[PDB]
């Protein structure tokens, strides 16, 4: 698969909701 | 929304604070916008899972920020690399030499 280096959750940009929030 | 033609910096001015996740995401697109020559668009995406408290700190830390997105630019180069080398493989694979 496509493993990232910076973020461990490299996922596309899905607006509308605060992606990466708690 | 419909103003996806211009830049994201322009969106910032035309996008309320709640529009964070929309335009700049956290604060990604704007920083990589300077590093757009690569593919800022998709970069922000993967690294969108970044903190919101860190997003603000990034815009205040040119050294600490650019360092992070520095790798971000690399995630792209590798993104299109491991993607094209899927079925278009001509060279042989690695041998099980233990």
């Amino acid at each position: 698969v496509v493993k990232s280096n910076l973020n461990p959750n490299a996922k596309e940009f899905v607006p509308g909701v605060k992606y990466g929030n708690i | 929304g419909p103003l996806g033609s211009p830049l994201t910096a322009s969106m910032l001015a035309s996008a309320p604070p709640q529009e964070q996740k929309q335009m700049l995401g956290e604060r990604l697109f704007p920083l990589i916008q300077a590093m757009h020559p690569t593919l800022a668009g998709k970069i922000t995406g993967m690294l969108l899972e970044i903190d919101n408290s860190e997003l603000l700190h990034m815009l205040e830390s040119p050294e600490s920020l650019r360092s992070k997105v520095d790798e971000a630019v690399a995630v792209l180069q590798a993104h299109q690399a491991k993607e094209a080398a899927q079925k278009a493989v001509n060279s042989a694979t690695g041998v099980p030499t233990v």
